[PDB]
C-alpha cells in the first residue's frame, strides 16, 4: 500500500481553507455564493493555490452538477485545434439546466502550454456562449495567453504567500498530525518554501518520515540544497583562505553545481541584515556578474573563487 | 617529480560546521520595504437593483440599445449606417455595388456596432438575422460555401453575414477561405462584413474593391478619457460608488478597453469587506535625494551601467528548454507544407495560422522562465525603489520608440530632397542607417533650417519640427 | 574552372606522402592493414594536417570514386549533430552498403564499415551527449566516427572512450618551408628572399593560412603585371599586419610621454586604415620579447595589452581604445 | 538627390583617390570567375561601399545599381516586429546586420538560405563588425558551403572584432582615408558642376580639414554652406556643423564649468534630447570624449582619466542595452575626476 | 563475450553500489516497508543513478522485471505522443494477477521540454495509485518546480576516494591487472567521482598493455590515455613563471602547451588548483591572482588571440607574487 501525502491529504476542499491572497480569495467566495462567475485568468507562481482555487470555486458553485458541468482540460489532455472547435464548442452548446446564477465552467488548466492558434479559436466560444457556460484559466505565465483572450477575462494575479500565511497552515498540519517541532525547524521550512506551500508541505512531510523531530539540522539534511549557513560562513569569512576551503570541500567536492551555489549565495546575501544596504547591493552585483559568466558557459571553479575574492575584498575595504 | 615550487605547503585546518539554533534564526527573511501595498478603500455599495443581480456578464449586460451608446466615433457611425441602409435598398434592386465592408482598426466594439446598427435598420429583433462566421468553426471553402450560398441567394427581412476575426486563418482548416469570399462577392444579394485587427492579412485585391466603393472604414482606438466617462455612467446605473483614483487606474492598465474594464469591474465590485487591488505602487519610502557628493552618484551610475550589461546577457539565456508553438508559422513549417507527398492526416497534425510575418525562434537563446534565477530584476527593483529617475528611465526610450521616430524622420528627409528643382528613396536606404542617423539627417536639417531663415529648395518647415 | 584553392590543390594523396608527422603514419600503417580502424580523434593547431591525413588514409582504403559515396563527410557546419547529422546517419547507415566496385578488388581493401568524417564536430549549436554515441552501438558493423578536435579539452568521456588519439605536432620550420617552397616551384611563383619565412611567421606555423596567403600573393604579383618577385610588404598588406615603420613610430611617441603628441599621432593613424588589433599584437611582440624592460614594466604592460585586446574584440571604438592603451603604456 | 549621392563614382574609372586600390579592383574584374570573398575595411567615408558597388558594376554591368527594396518582417520569441530593409538587385543583394539586434544570427541564416536556394550572387554585408560572434561563425558556415553560388563582400569600419576564421578565408582590402589635397580635388570638381563662386581655393581646404578624412561629411558641409550663401562661398563663411555637435560642445563646457549634482541632471536631460533625435550612443560618447580632451584648462592627469573612463564605458555600451545608464555613468565619473 | 567493463561490472544488487550510502539505505527503507514514492535521481553523471534504480527494480520484481519495467529516454525519438503513449499504454494496461506498482524509468529527462515536463507531471498524477515513475536528470535546475514537487529528490553526490578504491581492487584481482599506487591515486584525482571514467580508462589501459600479465601501469600511461595534463608539467610551468625570466617563462609556456596539446584554460585551472595548496604570505596576493585569472579565463572563451592571453597569465602570476615579496 502507501501513505497519503500531506499535499493531497490536507488539500483544501473549501475556498475558505486556502490561505494567502486574502483579497482575491474573499471575492471568489462571494462569487461562489452569489453566482455569475466571470471569466478569470488566475496567474502566479507554481504551488500558491491557483488550481486549488478553481477546483474549490467549481465545487462550491455547481455542487451535485460538478460531474457533468465542468470540462477540465490540462496539459496531459489534448487541447489542440480540433478539441477547441469540437469538444469545447459542444460542451458550451450543451443544454444543461442549473439553478439560477449557476453556470457551466470550462477549466483549462495550464493554459500557458496551449498553442496560440487554439487560443484564437477559443475567442468566440467564450464570448458567444457566456450566457450558459464560463471559462476559468490557470497558468504560470500571464503573457503566454494572447491579449484578445485577456481582454475577455478578469485577470487575477496570485502573489507569493507571506511567511505568516505559510506558517499558519503548517501549524494546522502539525497540530492535526501530532508532529514534534521547534522554532528553528519551522523557520528552515519557511526559508526553503519561498512562498510555495506545496514545497513547504513536502519538506515538512519528509522531515517527519525522515528524522522525526523537525529541526533545522533535520530539515537541511533532506532539501539536499547548499546549506544557507555554510554558504553564509563562506560569504562572510574573515579570511579568504578559510572561505576557499569551505567552497571546495563543502560545495564543489559535494557535487553542487555552480548554479545552485550562486542561487544560494544570492539568496543568503539578500537576507544579510548585518551588512549595510549599500554593501549588500555591491555583493549582489558580484553574484550577478558571476551568474552572467556561468550563463555564457564559463562556470568553472575559478569563477566561484573569484566571486568570493571580490566579496571578501568588499568586506575588508569597508 | 624534481619540481618544487618555492612556496611552503599549506596544512588546511579542519572546517567544522556546528550551527546553534540561534544562528538559524538569522535565516528569517528580512523585511523588504520595496514591495508596497496600497490597500484601496472597499467598494461602498448601496441599494438593491436588478442590473446588479443579473445572470449575464457585465460587458453584455451593458449591450448598446441604440447607435449612440457605442464608443466608436460618430463620424464613422454615420458612414457605416448609410452603407448598410443603402446596401439593403440596393440589393433589393436588380443589379456596381459589391457588398463587402472591412471594419479594421484596434477599436473595441467592431462586432456590437454591426448588431446595434442592424437593430435600428429593421426595428424588430426577429426581422434581422445576422449570420456570424467565427474562428470557432472550420471556415473552409468545402465546409462553408454550401451553407453560405443558400443563405445569400434565396430572395420584411434584413439579413447580413458577418466574418469576425478574418485575420485569424489556418492553413488547412480554412482552406479556400479567401476564394469563398470572392465567390460570395459575386453570387450574393446580402451584405457582408469582415472585421479584423490588421489589414495586411486581407488580400490586396479585396482592399481595392472596398476602397473604390468607399467601404473601407478604419476605426481607431478611443481616448481613455471617454472610456473613463462611460464607466462612471455605467457604475451609476447599478448604484456603485467608486473612488476616482482606482477607476482611472483600471482604464489605464486595460488600455481603454470597455470589455476588459467591465470584466475587471465585475470581479472587484462585489460586496465584501476586503480592500481592493494595489495595482499602482505607492512610494516605498522613495527618497531620490541629491546625495550631496558626486562620489556617491558615481557609484550608483556605475552600478546602473553594470546592471544593464547583466540584464542584456542573462535575460535571454534560459537553462530549461522551451518549445516553439505549433501554430505560429516557422521556416521549418513553411517548407514542410511545400511537399506534395504530405497527406491530409498529417497536415492537420501540424497546422499553422496564416501570417505575413515569419516567426523566427532561437532554440538556444530563449527568455527566462519565472522560476529561474534572475538577479537583474532584484537590482533594478531595489534601485527603482530609492531613486525615482531610474523608474523613468525604465520606460523612457524603448525599442518601438526611436525606430518609428527614425522612420518618420527619414520620410521628411526623403520628401525634402525630392522637392528640389525614386533615386533618393533607394540611395538613402543604400546608405547605412548609422550614417543616416548621425551624418545625413542631422545635415538635412541644417539645409532645411537655412531655407526658412531667409524667409534653393522647398518645404523647409516639416524638417524643422521633426528635429525640434 | 581551372582555378582551385592551393590549400586543397596540394593535399596529400598517399598516407606516407604527408609532410612529417611520423607518429601519425606509423600507427596508421599498422591500423590500415588490419582493416579494423576504430573511431579516432586528432588534435593539433587549426590547419596542421588533420583533414589531410584522415583523407589520405581514406583514399588508401576505398576507391576514389567509391570514397566520395561510402564516406559521406557530414560536416558540423553543413549539418547539425542531433538534427541533421542524427537524421542523415540513421538513414545513411540503414541504407544498404553499396557493393564494392571492381577496381577495389585486390587493390583497395574496402573494409565494409562506413567512415563518417566529422571535422570539428563539437562546433555546432547542440551537443550530442549520446545520440551520436547510440548509433555506434546499433550500427557498429557499419558506422565509424573519425572525428577531429583541437585540444585536450574533451567534450565528454562517454562516446569519446575507445579512442587512440594522435598528438598532431605542429609542422616544424624546416619541413613547412620545404612544402611551401615545393608549391611555389610548381606554380613558378616569383618570390625574393625572406617571403617564405614571412608567410609562416604571419600564419604562425599554420599551413592552411600559409598556402592561401601565397595564392593571394601570387595573384597579386600577376595582377600588377610587372614581372617582379613578391615582396614582403605585399605579404604584410594582404594579412592586415601593420608595417614595422608605423609601429616604430608608435613605440617612440609613448617614449616621449606627451599626451597631446600621442593624441595627434593616433588621429593620423586611424585615418590610415590600419587595424588597432594588429598594433596590439605587434606591440605585444615588441615589448615582451625586448630585453630593455624590467619585469615590473612587462607585468603591467601585459595586463594593459590584454585589457585593450579584450575590449577591442567586443566591438569597441578603436580610436578610444588605442589612445587609452598608448597613454597607459606611456605612464609605465 | 544630395550631392553625396548624385556626385557618386558609378564606375571603376570614375574613382579619383587611392589609385593603387583602383588598379587592384580593376585587376579583380579581369577574372570574375575566381572572385574571392572580400573584407574591405577602413575609416568612414573613404569610399569603401562606393568601390564595392563599382567593382560589382564592372563584373555584371549597370544593372547592379538598379536597386529594389523588399521589406521583410520577422517575429521573435517575444513578439517584436522586426522589419529589415533588404536591398536587392538582379545581380546582387545587400543586408545590414545592425538592424536586427541580437537576433541577427537567425535572420542571417534564414536570409542566405533562399538566395542560395534560388554565375554567382554577391551579398554585401555593411558594418560586418557589428555582427555577433555567433553570426560570424554562422557566416563561416555559409562560405565553406555556398561558395559556388554565393560570394560574400564585407564592409566594416573596424576589422578587429571580426573572428579569425573569417579573416583567413577573406581577401583583406584596406581603404585608407584620402588626404586633404584629394578631398579638395573632389570638392573642386563638385563646386565646378554646381557653379559655386569661391573667393579663394582655401575655402575647400578648410572644409577638407574640418571633415577629418570623411568625404560624406565634407560633401555635406560644402552643400550646406553653399546653399546658405546663395552658392557663393567666402573666406569669412563659418563652417557649418550639425546641431548635435554644437549641443555636445555646450555639454562639455557645462561639465568643466560646473561640477555639482544639479548639473548632471541637466546633462541627463541633454542626453535624452540627443538620444531622442536618433543619434548613435557610441558616436555621442566618442565626440564627448574628444571634445572634453580638447579643453585647455585640463592637465595631463585629468585627460588620461577621461580617456580611461571613456574606454571602460565604451565597452559597457557595446555590451549593454540602454545607453542612458552608460552615457550618464561616463559623465558622472568625469565630474568626479575634474573636481 | 566481448563486452565493455562498464556493462560488465554494473551493480545487479543494491549491495554492490558504493559511495551512495545515504541514498541506498533510504531506498532500501522504501522497499521493505512497501511505501515507494515517485523517484527523482539527479547529480553528476556516472554516479550510479541508473544502477541504483535498476538494482531496486530487480530486487522488488524478481523475474518480472521485463514485464513490469519500461525504460524511456527523452533524448531519442519521442514525440508528445511517443513520450506519453508508451507510458499511458503501460500504465493503462495491467496484468490483473500482478497488482504491484509498475515502474517507469525516465533517463536524461533534463533535456525534456518545458511543456512536456508539465504534461509528464499530470501523467504521473493520473496514475499515482497503480504506477510509479522514476525520473533521471543530470541537472536539477533544468527541471520545472511542477515536476520537482511531485517526485522525491535524491541527489547523488560524487563518489569519494574510498568508494573508487574498493571498486578498483575488485577490477584488478578479477581481470588480472596490476596497478601501481601512484597510478591508482592519479586516476582517482582525475576521475572526479565518475566510475564511467574509471572503468573506461582501465579498459583502454589493458588494451594498450602489450603484456598485461606482467606490465604494471604507471602515471604516464594514465595521463596520456586520458589526455589530462600531468602535475609535473603544470608544476614546471608554475615554477618557470615564478622564478625565471619573462623570456624563459614565455618559452616554457609555449613549449609545454605545444608539446602536450594543453589549452590555456586547462593551464589556468591547474595552476589555481596547485597554488591553492601554498600559504601565500599576503592576502591581497590571492585576491589579485583569483580576480585577474578569472577575467583571463572569461576572455579566452570569447575567442581572443593566444599570445596575448598567455602573456597575461604570466604577468598576473608574476605581479601578484611580487606583492608578497
Ligand atoms: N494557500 C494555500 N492554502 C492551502 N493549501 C495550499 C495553498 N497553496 C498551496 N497549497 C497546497 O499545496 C498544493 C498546491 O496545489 P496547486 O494549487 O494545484 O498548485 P498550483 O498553485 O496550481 O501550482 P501549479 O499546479 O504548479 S501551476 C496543494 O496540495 C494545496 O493543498
Ligand atoms: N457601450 C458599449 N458599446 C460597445 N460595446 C460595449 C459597450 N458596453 C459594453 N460593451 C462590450 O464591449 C465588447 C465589444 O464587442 P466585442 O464583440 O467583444 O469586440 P469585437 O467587436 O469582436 O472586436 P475585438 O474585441 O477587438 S475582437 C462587447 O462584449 C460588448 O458587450
Ligand atoms: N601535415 C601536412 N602535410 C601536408 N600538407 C599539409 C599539412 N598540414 C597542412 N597542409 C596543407 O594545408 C591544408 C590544410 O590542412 P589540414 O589541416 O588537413 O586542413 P584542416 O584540418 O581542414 O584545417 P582546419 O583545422 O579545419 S582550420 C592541406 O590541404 C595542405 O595543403
Ligand atoms: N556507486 C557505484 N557503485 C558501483 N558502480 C558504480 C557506481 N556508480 C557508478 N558505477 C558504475 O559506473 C557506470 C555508470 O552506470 P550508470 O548506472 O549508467 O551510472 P549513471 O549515474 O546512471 O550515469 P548516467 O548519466 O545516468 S548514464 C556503471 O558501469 C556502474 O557499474
Ligand atoms: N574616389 C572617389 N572620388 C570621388 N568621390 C568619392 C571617391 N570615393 C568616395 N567618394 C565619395 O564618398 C561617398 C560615399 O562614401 P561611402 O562609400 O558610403 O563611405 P564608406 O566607405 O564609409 O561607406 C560618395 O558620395 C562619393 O562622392
Ligand atoms: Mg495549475
Ligand atoms: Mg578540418
Ligand atoms: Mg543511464
Amino acid at each position: 500500500s502507501l501513505q497519503l501525502p500531506w499535499v493531497e491529504k490536507y488539500r483544501p476542499q473549501v475556498l475558505s481553507d486556502i490561505v494567502g491572497n486574502k483579497e482575491t480569495i474573499d471575492r471568489l467566495q462571494q462569487i461562489a455564493k452569489d453566482g455569475n462567475m466571470p471569466h478569470m485568468i488566475i496567474s502566479g507562481m507554481p504551488g500558491i493555490g491557483k488550481t486549488t482555487s478553481v477546483h474549490c470555486l467549481a465545487h462550491e458553485l455547481l455542487g451535485r452538477s460538478y460531474a457533468d458541468g465542468v470540462l477540465e482540460l490540462n496539459a496531459s489532455d489534448d487541447r489542440g485545434i480540433d478539441v477547441v472547435r469540437n469538444q469545447i464548442k459542444h460542451f458550451a452548446q450543451k443544454k444543461l439546466h442549473l439553478p439560477p446564477g449557476k453556470h457551466k465552467i470550462v477549466i483549462l488548466d495550464e493554459a500557458d502550454s496551449m498553442t496560440a492558434g487554439a487560443q484564437q479559436a477559443l475567442r468566440r466560444t467564450m464570448e458567444l456562449y457566456s450566457n450558459s457556460t464560463r471559462f476559468a484559466f490557470a497558468c504560470n505565465q500571464s503573457n503566454k495567453i494572447i491579449e484578445p483572450l485577456q481582454s475577455r477575462c478578469a485577470i487575477l494575479r496570485y502573489s507569493k504567500l507571506s511567511d505568516e500565511d505559510v506558517l499558519k497552515r503548517l501549524l494546522q498540519i502539525i497540530k492535526l498530525e501530532d508532529v514534534k517541532y521547534t522554532n528553528d525547524g519551522l523557520e528552515a521550512i519557511i526559508f526553503t518554501a519561498e512562498g510555495d506551500m506545496r514545497q513547504a508541505i513536502n519538506n515538512l512531510q519528509s522531515t517527519v518520515a525522515g528524522h522525526g523531530l523537525v529541526n533545522a539540522d533535520n530539515v537541511f539534511k533532506i532539501v539536499d540544497s547548499p546549506h544557507p549557513l555554510i554558504v553564509k560562513k563562506m560569504l562572510l569569512a574573515s579570511n579568504l583562505e578559510d572561505s576557499i576551503q569551505i567552497l571546495r570541500t563543502d560545495l564543489w567536492k559535494k557535487g553542487y553545481s555552480s548554479i545552485d551555489i550562486v542561487t544560494t549565495s544570492f539568496r543568503v546575501t539578500k537576507n544579510l541584515a548585518q551588512v549595510k544596504e549599500s554593501v549588500r547591493l555591491e555583493m549582489i552585483k558580484e553574484i550577478g556578474l558571476t551568474h552572467m559568466r556561468i550563463l555564457e558557459g564559463v562556470g568553472t571553479y575559478l569563477q566561484l573563487a573569484s566571486m568570493l575574492a571580490k566579496i571578501h575584498k568588499l568586506n575588508n575595504k569597508a | 617529480r624534481s619540481v618544487d615550487i618555492p612556496l611552503p605547503f599549506r596544512t588546511i585546518p579542519p572546517l567544522n560546521h556546528n550551527f546553534l539554533p540561534s544562528d538559524y534564526e538569522s535565516l528569517k527573511d528580512k523585511n523588504s520595504a520595496s514591495c508596497i501595498p496600497v490597500r484601496y478603500q472597499a467598494p461602498v455599495l448601496l441599494g438593491t437593483n436588478i442590473k446588479r443581480n443579473t445572470t449575464l456578464t457585465w460587458p453584455q449586460l451593458f449591450k448598446p440599445v441604440t447607435l449612440k451608446q457605442v464608443l466608436i466615433e460618430p463620424k464613422l457611425k454615420l458612414r457605416i449606417k448609410n452603407w448598410i441602409e443603402t446596401s439593403f435598398h440596393t440589393l433589393e434592386k436588380p443589379t456596381e455595388f459589391v457588398p463587402l465592408m472591412i471594419l479594421h482598426g484596434n477599436s473595441i466594439g467592431k462586432k456590437t456596432l454591426i448588431q446595434t446598427i442592424m437593430r435600428e435598420i429593421a426595428g424588430d429583433d426577429n426581422s434581422y438575422q445576422i449570420y456570424e462566421v467565427n474562428s470557432n468553426m472550420n471556415r473552409s471553402k468545402k465546409d462553408l460555401l454550401d451553407i453560405l450560398l443558400d443563405f445569400t441567394t434565396t430572395h420584411s427581412d434584413y439579413g447580413l453575414v458577418l466574418f469576425n476575426d478574418v485575420d485569424v486563418l489556418f492553413k488547412e482548416h480554412d482552406r479556400g477561405y479567401w476564394a469563398m469570399i470572392s465567390k460570395l462577392c459575386e453570387f450574393s444579394r446580402r451584405p457582408l462584413v469582415l472585421t479584423c485587427k490588421d489589414l495586411s492579412l486581407v488580400p490586396s485585391e479585396l482592399i481595392a474593391l472596398a476602397s473604390e466603393q468607399n467601404s473601407l472604414f478604419h476605426t481607431k482606438k478611443i481616448s481613455t478619457s471617454t472610456v473613463y466617462a462611460f464607466l462612471t455612467k455605467y457604475l451609476k446605473s447599478l448604484e456603485i460608488e467608486v473612488c476616482d483614483d482606482w477607476l482611472r487606474d483600471v482604464v489605464k492598465q486595460n488600455n481603454a478597453d470597455i470589455r476588459k474594464c467591465l470584466m475587471h469591474l465585475q470581479f472587484w465590485c462585489v460586496d465584501t469587506e476586503a480592500d481592493l487591488i494595489s495595482s499602482k505602487n505607492r512610494l516605498p519610502v522613495l527618497t531620490s535625494t541629491l546625495g550631496s557628493s558626486v562620489k556617491d552618484i558615481s557609484q550608483l551610475t556605475d552600478l546602473l551601467s553594470i546592471n544593464d550589461v547583466i540584464g542584456q546577457a542573462t535575460l535571454n539565456r534560459s537553462m530549461v528548454r522551451q518549445e516553439i508553438d505549433s501554430t505560429t508559422m516557422t521556416p521549418e513549417k513553411v517548407n514542410t507544407f511545400q511537399d506534395q507527398n504530405l497527406d491530409d492526416e498529417m497536415k492537420l497534425k501540424f497546422d499553422y495560422v496564416i501570417d505575413y510575418k515569419l516567426h523566427l525562434n532561437d532554440p538556444n537563446r530563449q527568455p527566462l522562465l519565472p522560476f529561474e534565477l534572475n538577479i537583474y530584476q532584484h537590482i533594478q527593483e531595489q534601485l527603482e525603489a530609492r531613486y525615482s529617475y531610474v523608474r523613468e528611465a525604465n520606460h523612457r526610450l524603448d525599442n518601438e520608440y526611436l525606430v518609428n521616430r527614425f522612420k518618420k524622420m527619414t520620410e521628411s528627409t526623403l520628401n525634402f530632397l525630392a522637392s528640389r528643382i525614386e533615386n533618393a528613396e533607394i540611395d538613402l536606404l543604400s546608405a547605412t542607417t548609422q550614417q543616416i542617423k548621425a551624418e545625413i539627417n542631422p545635415f538635412v536639417f541644417e539645409i532645411a533650417k537655412s531655407d526658412a531663415n531667409v524667409k534653393f529648395n522647398a518645404d523647409p518647415s516639416i524638417v524643422v519640427r521633426k528635429w525640434e | 574552372l581551372a582555378q582551385q584553392p592551393w590549400v586543397e590543390k596540394y593535399r596529400p594523396k598517399n598516407l606516407d606522402e604527408v609532410t612529417a608527422q611520423d607518429h601519425a603514419v606509423t600507427v596508421l600503417k599498422k591500423t590500415l592493414k588490419s582493416a579494423n580502424l576504430p573511431h579516432m580523434l586528432f588534435y593539433g593547431p587549426p590547419g596542421t594536417g588533420k583533414t589531410s591525413t584522415i583523407l589520405a588514409l581514406t583514399k588508401e582504403l576505398y576507391g576514389p570514386d567509391l570514397m566520395k559515396s561510402r564516406i559521406l563527410e557530414l560536416n558540423a557546419s553543413d549539418e547539425r549533430g542531433i538534427s541533421i547529422v542524427r537524421e542523415k546517419v540513421k538513414n545513411f547507415a540503414r541504407l544498404t552498403v553499396s557493393k564494392p566496385s571492381k577496381h577495389d578488388l585486390e587493390n583497395y581493401p574496402c573494409p565494409p564499415y562506413k567512415i563518417i568524417i566529422l571535422d570539428e564536430a563539437d562546433s555546432m549549436t547542440a551537443d550530442a551527449q549520446s545520440a551520436l554515441r547510440r548509433t555506434m552501438e546499433t550500427y557498429s558493423g557499419v558506422t565509424r566516427f573519425c572525428l577531429i578536435c583541437n585540444y585536450v579539452t574533451r567534450i565528454i568521456d562517454p562516446l569519446a572512450s575507445r579512442c587512440s588519439k594522435f598528438r598532431f605536432k605542429a609542422l616544424d620550420a624546416s619541413n613547412a618551408i620545404d612544402r611551401l617552397r615545393f608549391i611555389s616551384e610548381q606554380e613558378n611563383v616569383k618570390c625574393d628572399d625572406g617571403v617564405l619565412e614571412r608567410i609562416l611567421d604571419i600564419s604562425a606555423g599554420d599551413l592552411r593560412r600559409g598556402i592561401t596567403l601565397l595564392q593571394s600573393a601570387s595573384k597579386g604579383a600577376q595582377y600588377l603585371g610587372d614581372g617582379k618577385n613578391i615582396t614582403s610588404t605585399q605579404v604584410e598588406e594582404l594579412a592586415g599586419v601593420v608595417p614595422h615603420d608605423i609601429l616604430i613610430e608608435i613605440v617612440e611617441k609613448v617614449k616621449s610621454g606627451d599626451f597631446d603628441e600621442i593624441k595627434k599621432y593616433v588621429n593620423t593613424f586611424m585615418k590610415s586604415g590600419w587595424s588597432a588589433a594588429s598594433v596590439v599584437n605587434q606591440l605585444h611582440e615588441y615589448y615582451i620579447t625586448n630585453d630593455n624592460f624590467d619585469t615590473n614594466f612587462k607585468n603591467q604592460i601585459s595586463w594593459l595589452l590584454f585589457t585593450t585586446d579584450s575590449r577591442l574584440n567586443n566591438g569597441t571604438n578603436e580610436h578610444i581604445q588605442l589612445l587609452n592603451l598608448l597613454v597607459k603604456i606611456s605612464q609605465l | 538627390s544630395l550631392w553625396v549621392d548624385k556626385y557618386r563614382p558609378k564606375s571603376l574609372n570614375a574613382l579619383s583617390h587611392n589609385e593603387e586600390l583602383t588598379n587592384f579592383l580593376k585587376s579583380l574584374s579581369d577574372q570574375p570567375r575566381d572572385l574571392p570573398h572580400l573584407l574591405l575595411y577602413g575609416p568612414n567615408g573613404t569610399g569603401k561601399k562606393t568601390r564595392c558597388m563599382a567593382l560589382l558594376e564592372s563584373i555584371f554591368g549597370p544593372g547592379v545599381y538598379r536597386l529594389k527594396i523588399d521589406v521583410r518582417q520577422f517575429v521573435t520569441a517575444s513578439n517584436r516586429k522586426l522589419e529589415l530593409n533588404v536591398v536587392s538587385s538582379p545581380y546582387h543583394l545587400e543586408i545590414t546586420p545592425s538592424d536586427m539586434g541580437n537576433n541577427d544570427r537567425i535572420v542571417i541564416q534564414e536570409l542566405l538560405k533562399e538566395v542560395a536556394q534560388m554565375r554567382y550572387k554577391c551579398v554585401i554585408i555593411n558594418e560586418a563588425n557589428s555582427l555577433t560572434k555567433d553570426a560570424q561563425a554562422a557566416l563561416r558556415r555559409t562560405m565553406e558551403k555556398y561558395s559556388k553560388n554565393i560570394r560574400l563582400i564585407m564592409v566594416c569600419d573596424s576589422m578587429s572584432p571580426i573572428i579569425a576564421p573569417i579573416k583567413s578565408r577573406c581577401l583583406l582590402i584596406r581603404c585608407p582615408a584620402p588626404s586633404d589635397s584629394e578631398i579638395s580635388t573632389i570638392l573642386s570638381d563638385v563646386v565646378t558642376n554646381e557653379r559655386i563662386q569661391l573667393e579663394t581655393k582655401d575655402i575647400l581646404k578648410r572644409i577638407a580639414q574640418a571633415s577629418n578624412g570623411n568625404l560624406r561629411v565634407s560633401l555635406l558641409m560644402l552643400e550646406s554652406m553653399a546653399l546658405n550663401n546663395e552658392l557663393a562661398l567666402k573666406s569669412s563663411s563659418p563652417i557649418i556643423k550639425p546641431d548635435w555637435i554644437i549641443v555636445i560642445h555646450k555639454l562639455t563646457r557645462k561639465i568643466v564649468k560646473e561640477r555639482s549634482v544639479n548639473s548632471l541632471i541637466e546633462c541627463r536631460a541633454v542626453l535624452y534630447d540627443l538620444l531622442a533625435h536618433c543619434i548613435p550612443a557610441n558616436i555621442i560618447l566618442k565626440e564627448l570624449t574628444f571634445s572634453l580632451l580638447d579643453v585647455e584648462t585640463l592637465n595631463t592627469t585629468n585627460k588620461s582619466s577621461i580617456i580611461e573612463y571613456s574606454s571602460v564605458f565604451d565597452e559597457r555600451l557595446s555590451l549593454g542595452n540602454k545607453a542612458i545608464f552608460h552615457l550618464e555613468g561616463f559623465i558622472a565619473k568625469v565630474m568626479c575626476c575634474l573636481d | 563475450e566481448n563486452l565493455p567493463w562498464v556493462e560488465k561490472y554494473r551493480p545487479e544488487t543494491l549491495d554492490e553500489v558504493y559511495g551512495q550510502n545515504e541514498v541506498i539505505t533510504t531506498v532500501r527503507k522504501f522497499v521493505d516497508e512497501g511505501k515507494l514514492p515517485h523517484l527523482l535521481f539527479y547529480g553528476p553523471p556516472g554516479t550510479g543513478k541508473t544502477s541504483t534504480i535498476v538494482a531496486l527494480a530487480r530486487e522488488i520484481y524478481g523475474k518480472n522485471y521485463s514485464n513490469m519495467v519500461l525504460e524511456l529516454n527523452a533524448s531519442d525519438d519521442r514525440g508528445i505522443d511517443v513520450v506519453r503513449n508508451q507510458i499511458k499504454d503501460f500504465a493503462s494496461t495491467r496484468q490483473i494477477f500482478s497488482k504491484g506498482f509498475k515502474l517507469i524509468i525516465l533517463d536524461e529527462a533534463d533535456a525534456m521540454t518545458n511543456a512536456a515536463q508539465n504534461a509528464l507531471r499530470r501523467v504521473i498524477e493520473r496514475y499515482t495509485k497503480n504506477t510509479r515513475f522514476c525520473v533521471l536528470a543530470n541537472y536539477a535546475h533544468k527541471l520545472t518546480p511542477a515536476l520537482l514537487s511531485r517526485c522525491t529528490r535524491f541527489r547523488f553526490q560524487p563518489l569519494p576516494q574510498e568508494a573508487i578504491e574498493r571498486r578498483i581492487a575488485n577490477v584488478l584481482v578479477h581481470e588480472k591487472l596490476k596497478l601501481s599506487p601512484n597510478a591508482e591515486k592519479a586516476l582517482i584525482e582525475l576521475s572526479n567521482g565518475d566510475m564511467r571514467r574509471v572503468l573506461n580508462v582501465l579498459q583502454s589501459c589493458k588494451a594498450t598493455l602489450d603484456n598485461p600479465d606482467e606490465d604494471e601501469i604507471s602515471d604516464d600511461v594514465i595521463y596520456e590515455c586520458c589526455g589530462a595534463p600531468r602535475p609535473s608539467d603544470l608544476k614546471a610551468v608554475l615554477k618557470s613563471i615564478l622564478e625565471d625570466d619573462w623570456g624563459t617563462a614565455h618559452y616554457t609556456l609555449n613549449k609545454v602547451r605545444s608539446a602536450k596539446g594543453l589549452a590555456l584554460i586547462d593551464l589556468i585551472e591547474g595552476i589555481v588548483k596547485i597554488l591553492e595548496d601554498y600559504e601565500l604570505q599576503n592576502e591581497e596576493t590571492r585576491v589579485h591572482l583569483l580576480t585577474k585569472l578569472a577575467d583571463i579565463e572569461y576572455s579566452i572563451s570569447k575567442g581572443g588571440n593566444d599570445q596575448i592571453q598567455g602573456s597575461a597569465v604570466i604577468g598576473a602570476i608574476k605581479a601578484s607574487f611580487e606583492n608578497e615579496t
